[PDB]
């Protein structure tokens, strides 16, 4: 089946790229936080805020289906 | 054997930094459900009451359908899988198990629900590999199945979602991935 094949192929190509990107986003975040000179407690808060967005995204990603 | 790419699946299953474990398990589980019923969908013609009067995974394994203290039912592979996939889907649609509303928590027993779903999905792969790999090849979908399965196994290993014992029907295959 052609639908299955294309769909899986796309899924696996995306899966890897998204993973890589997500890692880079995390790093970039850490750098930005040093560059801005956020205090430790501030960094914690910032990480948490960003994490919330990502988990909300995951939910919707499932949910919208 | 063959896979769809040279991507690192071991890393891709890992919980991202700061991510919620329950949410991660939930999204990935929906994905595998979707994959497995697509994959099974492609060979459903070759999986009949005639070919598969029991839900087999080679000669050493015979699964019986159960959810309640209900007595497990011996049934054909097409039936077993029908029952299974309907049951899983129903869980996935249940707001109390898989909450949709933002901010709403997963239930107390969430891990248990996910594990139950995943160990059952595994049985579908096991049946396909043991009984319908000829059809898989014929359809040139070995790379697709193998990648899906590999992904699945890494995921369940990473989060301790299925016991070694439960994986036994495919132990050899799994080891090769090892
Ligand atoms: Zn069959």
């Amino acid at each position: 089946s052609g639908h299955m094949k294309l769909t899986l192929e796309n899924f696996y190509s995306n899966l890897i790229l998204q993973h890589e990107e997500r890692e880079t986003r995390q790093k970039k975040l850490e750098v930005a936080m040093e560059e801005e000179g956020l205090a430790d407690e501030e960094k914690k808060l910032r990480r948490s805020q960003h994490a919330r967005k990502e988990t909300e995204f995951l939910r919707l990603k499932r949910t919208r289906l | 054997e063959a896979t769809l790419g040279s991507g690192n699946l071991r890393q891709a299953v890992m919980l991202p930094e700061g991510e919620d474990l329950n949410e991660w398990i939930a999204v990935n589980t929906v994905d595998f459900f979707n994959q497995i019923n697509m994959l099974y969908g492609t060979i459903t013609e070759f999986c009949t009451e005639a070919s598969c009067p029991v839900m087999s995974a080679g000669p050493r394994y015979e699964y019986h359908w159960a959810d309640n203290i209900k007595k497990p039912i011996k049934c054909s592979a097409p039936k077993y899988i029908d029952y299974l996939m309907t049951w899983v889907q129903d869980q996935l649609d249940d707001e109390t198990l898989f909450p949709s509303k933002i901010g709403v928590p997963f239930p107390k027993n969430f891990m248990s629900v996910a594990k139950t779903i995943l160990k059952r999905l595994f049985r579908v792969y096991a049946h396909i590999y043991h009984q319908h790999f000829d059809s898989v090849m014929q359809l040139q979908e070995e790379a697709h199945l193998n990648t899906s399965f590999k992904h699945f196994i890494f995921f369940v290993q990473e989060f301790n979602l299925i016991d070694r014992r439960e994986l036994a029907p495919l132990q050899e295959l799994i080891e090769k991935l090892g």
